[PDB]
């Protein structure tokens, strides 16, 4: 989603159509302010989520002694240093794919031969 | 085709069982009547484009050679069905008046969705007669045919005062069937009125239990 | 368990100055979007502000303890993940001493500060009835971790046995697992420890049914002996 | 995040012998303190010394 | 009761030639029964003696 | 128905287938017729039709209820059914002073048990 | 042994691997989970499977190894005392340690121990004690053992008191039930209970388990032991059977009499088949018949050479007469008689059977003496065997289920605390479920269990939808999002709102439930009617799709319908049922050549309940249906069907803890609960509230 403030009330902002020219704009409900938007998109559910799965990877990851470490070769510098866990996203039925994350590049790369990521 | 057949063959499967109860209640059907293939129906109580014709399957139904011995005031039955999914006032005036002037002693409805409550309170309106209400829906399955529903035979006034004096009973002391009972409801037992249970027994074979109607 | 202390509880003032002095920015001016991975420093459930380099800062609190500065009943916790560092002078709170380890040691790997010269400087000690268990305590040897601590720590619990990596085998002694871990940030004293008074007198109670052991550590309780010499 | 395991050793706190006689030594003080008062009141009426 | 959780009362007493004894004169001052040790898996206790 | 048928176818055609448408043519018618019817558607648706055939196959496989699977004891026979294939499971039923209880389970013919 | 210590390490050596392997297998997102499973609830199922398939392996070679002077052996070899896992436990492998069922879990954020690394799913991590107790506990072997240990100590603790007031309960609701001089069980208001004790009329001291021959073998096998053909050569009895063997060969008229004997024989193996349905043979019945015969044989010192002196009339007679005999009810009249002939009915197949012609004379080989003798003793037996006029048999019920609770230790609620869901007949039960079934034909066909699996099961919008979006697409003939722009080009060659709502379908949540495109857009068409435009891209297509527009101020107007959408909106399924699994039971069915032979079906099992609703469905047996609430059975199938569905439960977690109480007893709650026309609770509100006098 990624919504916007009024400027000058830093009140959020209600979508409106603009009925004659056919075109969403956004409206302050506290002033006389109007914004054209964005993106079309104004609502978005999301039921079956992936936004969690790497959470907290402070570039001081490395410092936490409690997380496990593993010799498996990076997809970019190709070090074989690197912290693992799994997915963050605390559900029920969460697989038990691995993050691995470098101890140079800082580059997070997975163990899952199903599926090919970017986060 | 659609979705369509599969309602017709619960209104089949339901028809069965009314057919069931009716025999059972101690009424003259036959089994072949009751075996009626479905093939067989569709032919008989569809229009000109297989929509099952309701009105059609209304029946009158005599007691047997062999009820009238037992109780003998046991008179005639109707059973009407309705092609209104919601039955009112209206279809139900109809109805109630054809079981007074054609003097039947009880009357069966089977109603596809509901019955308005100004057309239930027309069913005690019309004594000695009785009106009885079953919701199609119900009937699909017969429950008697259940693993676990043993046979139930209701007794006469003459078995009843047999009972209660072989055992030294009052009505008090005698297990007690509900009256909305599934099984009560089925042999359209009347307060007061006795069941005999004949059931297995992994005791004796066989165990003879008997309940008073609520 | 025998090892097991609860904190009395300390003052929070000299902590929160400490802090402020440390590179702590006061919550009164936080701007969340201006420094949003701003770690969130907590003293007693109290959030007091936030701090930019935590690594740097909670080396200098724990060094702040192990010296003395920093009372050793202090606990001090740093959830990197949650990006939080909460600290408690809180009273109440059980803790346990154990050996401190260290990546620290220009001769190879990871070790265990204490060494043979101490325990024969304290055995010394032990001959004379002048190093007690604060020496160790103040020497940064040892430290007292209590239950919201222990989460972020990583424990040995043989010292010899899990410490220097391979480079036959006994087949009467129990299966045991290894050293893997290169992270050790501390070491048991003794597993042992882990017991009470009562379980404490059980004979070999690694070789019994886990009540059996309950049981024992409740008769005892109802065994006739000499009580007092008085 | 997971929910707060309410059994968690860390968040439970143990009231020893000290604590114990502060949480009684406290309402033990304001009953003092509120009969003082009450006399204070008494002997200013009548000023009684 | 021994440290194993392994209690139980007098049932008689026998004097020292009615006791069963070593070859060496050794003889019990107590006499436990097979059948506790099995259930109760108190190796410990074995271990001990 | 026609218408538806017719328308528804036719528407278818446109686418784518265309081629185838163309053729137508051619064729036849027838074829238508047838357508109605058926338806055719597969046939018717393709190209589908694989797809579509094979997305049932998941759905079958998301039909079966779970099987226990246990182990079975070449020296604990049941009380039916004679046979050597029963599964077991111990629990702490009574207190401290007498310890594990032991039920049994004909994973034959279905017969349960204890042992104190 | 030293190589038997070598052997068992290496047992535990490659289970470690094996749990390893399916590990990193999950952690490579290949694992494929059991249909009603997480993928996680999967992967620890089958660890905790290897493991314990593991300590009992290592076990089984010590308890192998160990000769027969050892004296654990010896003592588990007599029953004296300890089992298999005590040897197992103590000399080779303790085992894998549970707390709730589950492995030790992590109380420490991702890791059970600080002596740990975070996500560690290792034997070692979450709780297997790899060594004997005659090797010793690591510290964590030790600790988690110690958990494991404290949830026996806690439910030891507590059972205690829960299991005591249950005792006092059945206690206090059926005291005043006794057996009166008319074999009538009443209560303080001389309410019949049961008509006569337990169904037979009889002291449960006096019955034992007894085989009913009868009822099982081949149709062939029965007619070699019972058959009596006096008119052929080869059927009739050998001269050396009987005296009269010669002269008996041909006899039209005693042949009429052996015909009366096979027709009953045949007649009672039809009748004990529809009472024991699985055609169980031993039950427990008066009178040891088996015990009697062989006291004959030595009393009298049965030559197993010579000729009988008995006549056929002697047996066939003697027995139809010693039966008017077997006296439980005395009353001269046709209800009371009636009432005798039915109590009697199982007792005389079971006589009929051991006394039939063929048996007595091949077999036993008695002498007319012997027989009868074997007669006259069977009914002293019988008749002592009656319960007593006085027999306080509420009390004794009550005791006899109170005591067993008291020692009591797909997944369903179970033991101590579903006897207290029965007892109070729990409104809210805690495992509901239904086992549906197959119609009779297509019952070994796999396929046709996943298409009612299928038709059964619910599915809602929710289940199948990855996101739905909300966005302002004001041309509805042309399309902001490129995606969609191929599926409205079709959806549209071979008026409405501007704002879009669009959701994601995942493709393989639309198959394990499977679902099409098609079907899943028709529901949504077919809910909101002529009210709300939807489109659909293709079941091919990459991407899942669905379109919906509607009919000043549409914003909060779509929040709502995607919430009547995700929430209200049923796809497949019957409603309260979720989790619907496939189950191969078996099952025992008589076969053509008449033996009973494992014929194993498809069986469903749900995770929840709607009986009205399942029963109508197509594909299913409406006459076998059962579920696990008995409030429901009593609801839908009368209170018959209640009462013996009560009994089901409740002699279900009374054999699932191992323990075996005389059926009667249970009966007697059961038929207390029920005689008032419904479900009694044993509580305050049930029994307690009935017409009983008030100081009671
Ligand atoms: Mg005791
Ligand atoms: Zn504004
Ligand atoms: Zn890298
Ligand atoms: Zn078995």
């Amino acid at each position: 989603t990624t919504f916007r403030f009024c400027r000058d009330c830093n009140n959020m902002l209600y979508p409106r159509e603009d009925k004659e020219n056919n075109r969403l704009l956004f409206e302050c409900r506290t002033c006389s302010y109007v914004e054209e938007a964005g993106s079309p998109l104004v609502y978005r559910h999301e039921l079956i989520t992936n936004i969690g799965e790497t959470a907290g990877v402070v570039q001081d990851i490395g410092s936490d002694p409690t997380l496990p470490r593993s010799d498996r070769e990076c997809p970019k510098c190709h070090s074989r240093e690197n912290v693992f866990f799994q997915s963050q996203q605390r559900r029920k039925d969460t697989s038990m794919v691995l993050f691995f994350v470098c101890l140079s590049c800082s580059h997070i790369f997975t163990s899952d031969q199903k599926n090919k990521r970017t986060q | 085709d659609q979705e369509n057949e599969r309602n017709i063959s619960r209104l089949w499967r339901a028809f069965r069982t009314v057919k069931e109860m009716v025999k059972d209640r101690g009424y003259f059907i036959t089994q072949e009547e009751v075996e009626l293939p479905l093939e067989d129906f569709k032919a008989k109580y569809c229009d000109s484009m297989g929509r099952p014709q309701r009105k059609m399957m209304s029946f009158q139904a005599n007691p047997t050679e062999e009820s009238i011995s037992k109780f003998p005031d046991m008179g005639s039955l109707w059973v009407e069905f309705c092609d209104e999914p919601s039955v009112g006032v209206k279809t139900m005036k109809t109805f109630v008046i054809h079981i007074q002037e054609k003097n039947f002693q009880t009357g069966i409805f089977v109603y596809q969705n509901n019955i308005t409550p100004s057309a239930m309170k027309l069913v005690p309106s019309i004594p000695p007669a009785t009106i009885e209400t079953f919701n199609e829906a119900a009937l699909v399955v017969n429950i008697t045919h259940h693993e676990l529903v043993p046979k139930h035979i209701r007794l006469s006034s003459d078995e009843k005062r047999e009972l209660l004096k072989r055992y030294r009973l009052k009505e008090s002391q005698l297990p007690r069937i509900q009256r909305a009972d599934p099984v009560a409801l089925y042999l359209g037992l009347k307060r007061g009125e006795v069941v005999k249970i004949i059931r297995k027994s992994e005791t004796s074979g066989r165990y003879a239990s008997y309940r008073i109607c609520m | 368990s025998l090892m097991s202390c609860i904190s009395v509880g300390t003052d929070p003032m000299p902590i929160i100055t400490f802090l402020s002095e440390w590179g702590m920015e006061p919550l009164e001016d936080y701007v969340p979007h201006q420094s949003p991975d701003a770690t969130r420093v907590f003293v007693n459930g109290v959030w007091h502000g936030v701090h930019r380099n935590p690594a740097r800062l909670m080396e200098t609190l724990r060094t702040l303890r192990r010296k003395g500065d920093i009372n050793p009943e202090v606990s001090m916790i740093r959830d990197i993940r949650e990006k939080e560092l909460k600290i408690f002078t809180d009273a109440g709170r059980v803790y346990r001493p154990l050996f401190i380890v260290e990546d620290d040691e220009s001769l190879g790997h990871k070790e265990l500060k204490v060494r043979k010269g101490h325990i024969a400087k304290l055995m010394a000690t032990e001959y004379q009835d002048e190093y007690t268990w604060s020496s160790l305590l103040n020497e940064g040897l040892v430290e007292y971790i209590d239950a919201e601590e222990e989460e972020s720590i990583l424990i040995a619990m043989q010292p010899e046995d899990l410490e220097p990596a391979e480079a036959d085998v006994d087949p009467a002694k129990r299966i045991r697992v290894s050293h893997h871990a290169t992270t050790f940030t501390h070491c048991e004293i003794h597993p042992s420890m882990i017991l009470g008074v009562a379980a404490s007198i059980i004979p070999f109670p690694d070789h019994n049914q886990s009540p059996r052991n309950t049981y024992q550590s409740a008769m005892g309780k109802q065994a006739m002996g000499v009580f007092l010499t008085n | 995040k997971d929910q707060d395991d309410r059994d968690h050793f860390g968040k439970k706190r143990l009231d020893l012998a000290g604590p114990l006689l502060a949480q009684l030594f406290k309402t033990l003080f304001k009953k003092l303190t509120k009969d003082i008062f009450r006399y204070m009141q008494r002997t200013v009426e009548e000023a009684h010394d | 009761a021994s440290r194993h959780g392994q209690k139980g009362t007098i049932g008689i007493t026998y004097r020292r030639e009615d006791m069963p004894f070593t070859a060496e004169g050794i003889v019990p001052d107590l006499i436990i029964n097979p059948h506790a040790i099995p259930s109760r898996m108190t190796v410990a206790h074995l271990i001990e003696c | 128905a026609y218408k538806a048928r017719y328308r528804i176818i036719y528407s278818n055609v446109i686418s784518k287938n265309n081629p185838d448408l163309k053729h137508k043519i051619a064729n036849g018618d027838i074829t238508p017729e047838f357508l109605a019817t058926c338806d055719a558607k597969d046939l018717a648706p393709a190209p589908l039709k694989q797809k579509i055939e094979e997305i049932a196959k998941q759905n079958l496989y998301n039909a079966q209820g779970a099987t226990i699977e246990r182990s079975v004891t070449d020296r604990f026979t049941c009380g039916k059914c004679k046979e050597k294939k029963v599964s077991y499971y111990q629990l702490q039923t009574r207190s401290a002073d007498e310890p594990l209880t032991t039920f049994c389970t004909c994973e034959a013919c279905g017969n349960r048990w204890k042992f104190s | 042994d030293g190589p038997t210590m070598r052997e068992i390490t290496e047992t535990i050596a490659e289970a470690k691997k094996k749990v390893l392997d399916v590990t990193k297998e999950a952690q490579a997102n290949l694992l494929t989970a059991k249909h009603g499973m997480t993928l996680r609830e999967s992967f620890e199922d089958n660890v905790v499977r290897f493991l314990n398939e593991a300590r009992d392996k290592a076990g089984r070679l010590a308890e192998v190894n160990l000769k027969d002077l050892n004296n654990v052996k010896q003592m588990v070899m007599a029953g004296s005392k300890g089992s298999f896992i005590n040897i197992a436990q103590m000399s080779a492998c303790v085992g894998q340690q549970s707390v709730e069922g589950k492995r030790i879990a992590f109380g420490f954020v991702d890791r059970t121990l600080p002596h740990f690394s975070k996500d560690d799913y290792s034997p070692e991590s979450k709780g297997f004690v790899e060594n004997s107790y005659l090797r010793g506990l690591t510290p964590q072997e030790f600790f988690f053992h110690a958990m494991g240990g404290r949830e026996g100590l806690i439910d030891t603790a507590v059972k205690t008191a829960e299991t005591g007031y249950i005792q006092r309960r059945l206690v206090k609701a059926l005291e005043d039930i006794m057996v009166h001089y008319d074999n009538t069980t009443r209560n303080s208001l001389g309410n019949v209970i049961q008509f006569i004790y337990g169904e037979d009329g009889m002291d449960a001291a006096h019955i034992e388990k007894q085989s009913l021959d009868t009822i099982g073998g081949s149709d062939a096998a029965f007619e070699k032991r019972y058959r009596v053909d006096l008119l052929n050569t080869d059927h009739t009895l050998d001269p050396s059977l009987l005296e009269s063997g010669s002269e008996i060969l041909g006899d039209l008229k005693l042949q009429v009499l052996l015909d009366e004997e096979y027709k009953q024989l045949v007649k009672d193996r039809k009748f004990l088949r529809e009472v024991f349905v699985d055609g169980e043979a031993n039950w427990p019945l008066p009178v040891n018949i088996r015990r009697i015969i062989q006291n004959a044989q030595q009393t009298f010192h049965i030559d197993h050479t010579k000729p009988s002196d008995l006549t056929i009339k002697d047996i066939v007679l003697g027995v139809k007469d010693l039966q008017e005999n077997l006296l439980v009810l005395r009353g001269k009249n046709e209800i009371i008689q009636n009432a005798q002939r039915d109590a009697v009915t199982l007792f005389c197949c079971l006589l009929r059977s051991r006394l039939a012609t063929r048996r007595v004379l091949q077999e036993y080989r008695l002498t007319k003496q012997a027989f009868d003798w074997v007669l006259s003793n069977i009914e002293a037996q019988f008749l002592r065997s009656v319960v007593h006029p006085g027999e306080m048999v509420g009390v004794l019920a009550a005791q006899s289920i109170g005591e067993p609770a008291t020692q009591m230790t797909k997944k369903v609620t179970s033991g101590v605390p579903r006897l207290k869901e029965i007892l109070n007949v729990a409104k809210n039960m805690k495992t509901p479920s239904l086992t549906v079934y197959l119609e009779p034909g297509h019952a070994a066909d796999q396929e046709q269990a996943k298409l009612i699996r299928s038709a059964i099961e619910h599915t809602t919008l929710k289940s199948v939808t990855i996101a739905s979006e909300i966005y302002y697409d004001p041309d509805p003939r042309s399309t902001v999002i490129p995606e969609d722009e191929e599926i409205i080009q079709l959806h549209f060659s071979l008026q409405q709102s501007p704002w879009l709502l669009r959701l994601e379908l995942d493709r393989a949540a639309m198959n394990d439930k499977d679902l099409t495109m098609g079907q899943v857009g028709e529901r949504i068409k077919q809910t909101f009617k002529n009210d709300l435009f939807v489109i659909w891209s293709e079941d091919n297509d990459e991407k899942l799709i669905i379109r919906c527009r509607v009919v000043a101020e549409e914003d909060h107007m779509l929040k709502k319908i995607e919430n009547t959408m995700l929430e209200n909106i049923t796809l497949r399924g019957v409603e309260n049922i979720e989790r619907v699994v496939m189950m191969k039971y078996d099952r025992k069915v008589p076969s053509p050549t008449g033996e009973y032979v494992k014929e194993p079906e498809w069986v469903l099992e749900t995770d929840g309940v709607n009986l009205s609703e399942v029963m109508t469905v197509p594909g299913i047996d409406p006459t076998r249906i059962y579920t696990n609430s008995f409030i429901d059975i009593m609801e839908v199938l009368g209170i018959e069907a209640g009462r013996a569905a009560l009994y089901k439960e409740v002699y279900n977690v009374i054999a699932s803890d191992g323990s075996y109480v005389n059926y009667r007893h249970m009966a007697l709650l059961v038929d207390v609960m029920t005689t008032q026309g419904g479900l009694t609770s044993v509580t305050r509100h049930g029994f307690n509230r009935s017409n009983t006098g008030a100081l009671m």
